[PDB]
């Protein structure tokens, strides 16, 4: 599995593939990794479909928890701190092999910027944290070939639409060298899914939207 | 209310048997102003980085509760952020302990507190006031709070005399004067607004007599 | 309302009964002086390298308090530093200590207490003097503090006699000609010395006390 | 990872580099390890490279807390031994491989001498302490090739900036020798970061000041 | 709250007030402890520890207790830090906390007086010690005799023409019943604690032995 | 608090009284107990430890409560320490401290009046001890007799006129049967002995036949 | 380390070597082994020095402190009892190499027979007792050394001066042939310890007269 | 170490040897293994003594504790779960090497039958507990060639006298097979324990009675 | 490293080097390992320095809280046994490596004979203690070479002064032979610490005093 994102002039952006494996075995191809969260950012993570849909499930509901006890969100070093806070509660059941590392992408509403608002943070085992500087970010088994991938084509991110391109590209280029990563299933129609996080908020990008962008670098490659 | 006239009545005597103290908002951020004589004991202090407290009557209570809310304060600024820590949260905090207090305890406490907010630094956002009493009553205040003593002419000698951005010059002096109507023998204290993080600054000796 | 006055009354009477106390600054620290017949029940003592302590009132109730302030700085003394226990902060936690007795306990603590701090060594700053009382006020007194029996005659002879920077061994005799008003033997006699490297108290007694007292 | 720390006539500073591996690769190049404490003192934490900027904000928090509530800061030894607590408390977690060695800098307001206030404090496995009275020192990695740059340097150092030339320098010296431990990168513009504290209190040095340093050594050792 | 602590003063004072008298007093070679006592197997005198004695008037039950709480506070502390680190103002001090806490915690306080007398290690020289606690916690430092339970007063006062320092065992002993007659062997329970012995300096006086000091 | 003690000390006291009489002396052979009981099942009477007895007069389901905490205690202690080291002034002590907790402690004081026995080890030469423990927790050491419950002053006189040392069993017996009928039958007695003769238990309850004709 | 028991008529003797070592390291050479416990009771432990002194210390305040509360001393039964418990106790601690084994030797004051009122009593890891009822026992490294040396000897004991003779000679026998066991030093002057109890308490056999019997050994063999 | 149980007409007999040993050498020669433990039964156990010694203590004090607390003894039934209790409650010390192995004796005063009246049960690992038709049992190191030689004499036993013989020559034959189990010593005057059981209650068997039975024994053999 | 303590008479010196090391590579060259304890009391640690650091602060709080509560000092078998119980505090976390064994060095005020008040006492990893009448003691990794050295040497003791000496040389033996523990540094100017305890109280050697000690030891060597 692989979950991608990176930061645009003006917003970030979040991918994640639909792939689930029981070692070799392809046991899941809808699966989805990545959700939002609140109103001004998502998470993703590197695993099944349930410890991604639980934990995203949970840090919704404590950070909601937080607006409706206090009036207002909490900040988005707040937001970090609790998701932090998740990870390293699952330390003890993360020695056995249920490890799931999240991926945080955010819009800090209250930035100075509004061109450089976005966020991404990622999580080490431990529940240490990381405010990227570099623009990019993946996690998961096929990270390593989608940071490759991005480093060459980041250069030509300028806006949300090419972010995306970027970001669908970096996972596609996963899945072309990690077998755990799925790549777009133009037979059943089952693409990698996305957010997209600016101003205005959180936004699932449509299927429609993603699929028009796959066929493109499909087409570009043969 | 046969038990509740006698232990309400109990604090309030001893409120206003005690000294007084007087915070209002000027134009760098809030002033905190109090009759001390106490060279080591203190009855203004800093909570969080914008926060400040402000306490009228026995010692010994009021500093159990200035200590549960730097206790608080710096509890929940761990577990969220510090930016998430507010003047409303702590005066909230007071108003439920006071209450409880005044309920459960063998006595009810002999204090009235006020919390103070600036804004962070670069930030434009009025100073918020809040006088939290005895029985957990929660005031919030536009221009300024009095505690302790005997209250009402210090109240009137300030609503006469007070302006909406004064400086910190004029800010004292129109508070020293309410006082006497209501550096030795003086406690005060600023929320200072262009303090990048901690607001709370103490103007002793020298510095205190020098703009009187 | 009328019953907390009652208890008032009770401790402030038990006080009255017991021995005076007297502490004083001088120029090498403070002096603690009692009046106590007594030979291994001490009024005064050691808290931390710079605080001492002295009551007045019932022994049992004085002397747990003094247990439990000698526990209460060495655990935060091990817990920060040596240097960060203060007289102040004796002071307070006794005033505490001393409130939640005078409200939570079936019989309020028949005592008052005096919390004393010097400077340390080669540093300087003038001495401090904490008077706690049963019900856990607490005040902050610059030059001497009187507790126990009648401490009217022995405060205003004391005010009238006290010098700011006196030797030790005037200041001796300036507080036990004011223990004489409120009537080195039933004498208990211990200084906070200012001077020492690390412990400041130090007992005065026998022939060291005699070449004092003449 | 490399963090160094040195005494200058009138103060202190700690440097720590921006490099975070895994095994071999980079993981990170951005990682900040060093960070302001309390008005007078710094922290740097080597290894478990996420957790620096946790265990550094508990020790904060720990020492304002206090500062709060007793209305005085703590001493600087009392400072030292809650340090050396939170270390002696993660001694269990420390077996699994979950290692955390801090290096404290600060500045003595109670110190008779000014000029010779600056302190760096180093911590072992155990939660041991020792007051370093020999002018530098520095944990991680790189460590060892650090204290030996800085023992043939130290002797230049006389001031604020040029000890902070010496601590870059002993951190440039360290990425040389030290693959985990990651050098000044121009491409990027990412440096090391510094703190520098005097009586006037902990400062966080501009990367400008960090950068221009850099840049004097790097690009002058090659043909630029 | 007055008359319900003079009321509990008064429950305990009357229980005392009824029970067999005990007298201790210091002579030449230690503390001598004779008490009014008709049983064979009930004790009123006992051994705490190497050089401290016990001596309760009152309540049997309520003092056993506690002399049996003594024991076990004495051996606990000689065995944490070390022997001669157990001292009689140590146990006085400790009964003084308990029946003071007693006093205004439980719901009837302990019809009991105790005397606590420590007397110097072999081989040294240091006068003796005796106690006197009370069911209300007071603790009372003598230097000479203490006299306990029934009629004190009338005990007391033969004592006090009667008694001398540093006074014989056959002469302490006489001192100690004709003043025992005043406010009343197969009756007495007697027992010293006797400087002399190397360790253990206490010792009962019994049967064949009593007869002839008698 | 005065008045309060007085008032519990008055109903255990009642409830005494009310209570059927037990007798318990030394004779020759040990300790002999002898309560009027007519009931068959319960018991006034019972074995605490080797050589030490039991004998109480009261409330019934209060003074078992205590039989059982004692034989609790004692063979609690026998296997800590050394069965010869229990002994009846051990077990009349802790009487003496639970009744005395009860008294003060309880809503209800217990209605009960207890007795601790202990004859000489086999082949040993002590005279017998006899402990009263009351309500109060008040400790008595008797040398020759206790009576409790009911109306004791008729029986002890009776006792005190008739005492003899180390009488026989049949003339124990005897005196012990004339003295509670002075303050009030086989079917009617609950009887047993401490026999310092036997080797370890030294309890022995004396019953129906061999009862019968030895009250004569 | 041996320390060794032996009944005579009228009473009981216990003595023990003075050596401590640290693998083959001499580490001590004055050491104590034997303590008074009561006034007719003595305990020699054998093992771990450390283990040791804190074992006789500890027993002796158990008797006291039962004595004070009772009134009277506990039986010799009684004694056994609470030792043998407390041996026990340490069983976990024994597991790790801590094995502490006492030996036990008293005057049973409440005994028919005063000329066989001598008690012996040795324990085993578990915390078992046994009452010597041979006449001799001993415990430590040099243990069987000194038991077949009392074998031979013990025929010769006829009085408290002859049991006496025989107990160092038996710790001699024990010096002799084991290394861990210290012999009579006679340059520094050090000797085994020894403690004779019989009708009138428990006493500390003086120096000078153990000096005279190893001398006496020393002639009689060279 | 063994320990033999044989019925007899009227009642039951239990027998035990008296050595002890730590490995190969010989730590005891006295040791009873044999106790009464109520006025009806007999407990001897196998396995380490530590736990032994004192197991026979602790069950004899829970009859009598339920005897005075209710006035009447235990059942027979009832005091056989009494014991297997016991022995289920140290399986878990038994695992190390604390195996102690109970066997009991007794007579049931509750009997129909008094000639039958004698029982013998034996207990396993588990705690679990066997009744033996059989009329005779053995427990110890020693057990397998006890209950063979009592195989060929059972027939023998008439009355009390033979069935006491029989356990003595079953013990015989135990040591002359097993080095762990000791023999009749007739230098030093040491014999087996033996506890008779019948209508008039639990008696030790005389020493002298034994050494008669030993004798003959060893005449016959001889 | 290495401490040393011996007595002299009419009092007990102790001294330690400054040596740290991280398996062979020096880590420190400033450590002070001795600490004036009380006012007749000192303490000397080998092993862990984070366990080290922290028992000589806690121990002379623990001897320190004791005085203010009761008025009185402990005794010196007091301040022992508070030592010593420290000591098996630590013992479950020696096990894994953190082994640190004190050395103490006292003057009884309260002794006799004022020449022999001083006192030196050792421990060991139990927690067992021993009080040496040898005259001197060493631990740590060079303890052997310099209870070596003072052997040769501590006749020539014969007040403060030439104890002193003796401590110094013996601590200079310990460096000549271990490489973990360090020699005088002439160019650095760093000495060996010491205390030094008589009836004046505890008291901290100077520099001064120890450095020209050490230029004669090594004058006396060239």
């Amino acid at each position: 599995x692989t979950i991608v994102a990176l930061k645009y002039p003006g917003g970030v952006v979040m991918a994640g593939d639909r792939r689930s494996t029981q070692g070799n075995m392809i046991s899941g191809r809808d699966v989805r990794k990545v959700y939002i969260t609140d109103d001004y950012t998502a998470t993703g993570i590197a695993g099944t479909a349930a410890v991604a849909v639980e934990f995203a499930r949970l840090y919704a509901v404590e950070l909601e928890h937080y607006e409706k006890l206090e009036g207002v969100p909490l900040t988005f070093a707040g937001k970090i701190n609790r998701l932090a806070i998740m990870v390293r509660g699952n330390l003890a059941a993360a020695m056995q092999g249920l490890l799931a590392l999240p991926l945080l992408a955010g819009y800090d509403i209250h930035a100075s910027d509004p061109q450089s608002a976005g966020r991404i943070v990622s999580f080490d085992a431990a529940g240490g944290w990381n405010i990227e500087e570099e623009g990019y970010q993946a996690v998961g088994s096929g990270s390593l070939f989608a940071k490759s991938s991005m480093k060459k084509l980041y250069s030509q991110v300028t806006d949300g639409d090419s972010g995306l391109r970027v970001a669908v590209e970096a996972l596609y280029d996963a899945a072309d060298d990690d077998s755990a990563t799925g790549g777009p299933d133009l037979v059943r129609g089952i693409f990698p899914t996305a957010v997209i996080i600016d101003a205005d908020g959180a936004v699932d990008v449509p299927e429609s939207r993603i699929a028009e962008l796959a066929r493109a670098i499909i087409e570009s490659r043969s | 209310e046969q038990a509740m006239r006698e232990r309400s009545e109990l604090a309030r005597k001893g409120i206003a048997r005690a000294k007084s103290v007087v915070a209002l908002a000027y134009a760098g951020g809030v002033l905190f102003v109090a009759e001390n004589p106490s060279r080591s004991l203190q009855k203004i202090s800093e909570l969080y980085d914008r926060v400040g407290f402000a306490a009228a009557g026995k010692f010994n209570e009021f500093d159990n509760l200035r200590r549960g809310g730097i206790q608080f304060a710096d509890t929940r600024g761990y577990a969220y952020d510090r930016r998430d820590v507010t003047g409303r949260q702590l005066a909230n905090v007071y108003a439920q302990t006071l209450g409880t207090i005044f309920t459960e305890q063998a006595k009810p406490y002999e204090v009235e507190l006020c919390v103070a907010e600036v804004a962070h630094y670069g930030e434009t956002k009025r100073p918020e006031l809040y006088r939290i009493t005895y029985d957990g009553s929660i005031a919030d205040e536009p221009h300024f709070v009095v505690m302790g003593g005997t209250t009402e002419p210090i109240a009137n000698a300030l609503k006469e005399s007070y302006a909406e951005n004064a400086s910190l010059t004029d800010a004292l002096r129109i508070a020293v004067a309410a006082l006497r109507a209501g550096v030795a023998s003086l406690e005060v204290a600023v929320l200072d607004a262009n303090r990048p993080r901690r607001a709370f600054r103490r103007i002793t000796g020298s510095a205190l007599q020098a703009l009187l």
